[PDB]
């Protein structure tokens, strides 16, 4: 809920992160906009 | 003339209500500006 840089497994970014419903599969770890910019990401320590 | 003028406007309330095409000269405006952004935004994902 801050804006911050951000880094998951090597995804270097910038914005806000917050909880999400969204369902990603096991073999899924990002998510992406239309644009294919990252716009959710599986934490690799608590799988949310 | 007052009756067939208000018989006139009661066509114009029916046929509006009725059809989905009769506003199709603003909705083609708004299709254009809408697909236009569509397009600008998808072609982030373009590797050039």
């Amino acid at each position: 809920n801050k804006c911050v840089n951000f880094n998951f497994n090597g995804l270097t970014g910038t914005g806000v992160l917050t909880e999400s419903n969204k369902k990603f599969l096991p073999f899924q770890q990002f998510g992406r906009d239309i644009a294919d910019t990252t716009d959710a990401v599986r934490d690799p320590q608590t799988l949310e | 003339i007052a009756n067939q003028f208000n018989s006139a406007i009661g066509k114009i309330q029916d046929s509006l209500s009725s059809t989905a095409s009769a506003l199709g000269k603003l909705q083609d405006v708004v299709n254009q500006n809408a697909q236009a952004l569509n397009t600008l935004v998808k072609q982030l994902s373009s590797n050039f």
